[PDB]
């Protein structure tokens, strides 16, 4: 696993060509997240 | 050590959870291709995540980059799709769930849209879609996300395509 920029706990990747696109984030330390929930679900055909 | 306990539908927290899910789907630039042709998702289950010692793992950073950052741990829910889920709720998250190739580097990833968490719910780019029927856009078969509490803390910015 890589390192967090220096003075830094995370990345943000700001979407800059993808209008509707929201953000993604990359921790560098497995304890910085929680698994709260548990989704199961399956995708639905567009009709 | 850990236990899952199912939320009911009519449950206020099952229904926040499946919102957020359903609202934050969007179209992707590879139409489809990774995570499958959809708009909305069969929500099946949602079940809570009890584990008292990964709990504690996590207070215990999460105080940590608080301290480090005017006492504001920069905490955000976040979706993960990953063929390790089911190590993940019992072991916790670690460098064997990184994403090594992954644009910003070798960490673990978490996106705001659930349908980006999806893309990698079989592996990455999708992989080869189900086990079942190697399809990236079964409809039948079932998938899980996880829906997860993060700490940001001091967040580096990266503008990106
Ligand atoms: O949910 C994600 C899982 C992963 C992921 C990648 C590689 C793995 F081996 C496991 C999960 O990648 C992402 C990238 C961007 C946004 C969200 C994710
Ligand atoms: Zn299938």
């Amino acid at each position: 696993m890589a390192h967090s920029p220096p003075g830094h706990h995370s990345v943000t990747g700001r979407p800059s060509v993808n209008g509707l696109a929201l953000a993604e984030y990359v921790i560098y330390r497995g304890e910085q997240a929680y698994p709260e929930y548990l989704i199961t679900y399956q995708i639905m055909r567009p009709e | 050590g850990t236990i899952l306990i199912d939320l009911s539908p009519d449950d206020k927290e099952f229904q926040s959870v499946e919102e957020e899910m359903q609202s934050t789907v969007r179209e992707h630039r590879d139409g489809g291709h990774a995570g499958g042709i959809f708009n909305r998702y069969n929500i099946l289950k949602i079940q809570k995540v009890c584990n008292k010692k990964l709990w504690e793992r996590y207070t215990h950073r999460r105080k940590e980059v608080s301290e480090e950052n005017h006492n504001h741990a920069n905490e955000r829910m976040l979706f993960h799709g990953s063929p390790f889920v089911n190590a993940i709720i019992h072991k916790g998250f670690d460098e064997r769930h990184a994403y090594i190739g992954g644009m910003f580097g070798a960490g673990i990833y978490f996106a705001e849209n659930s349908s980006k968490s999806n893309q990698y719910v079989y592996g990455i780019g999708g992989g080869t879609g189900c086990p079942v029927h190697k399809d990236r856009s079964c409809y039948i078969c079932h998938r899980q996300l996880l829906f997860c509490r993060v700490t940001l803390g001091k967040s580096f910015l990266q503008f990106s395509a």
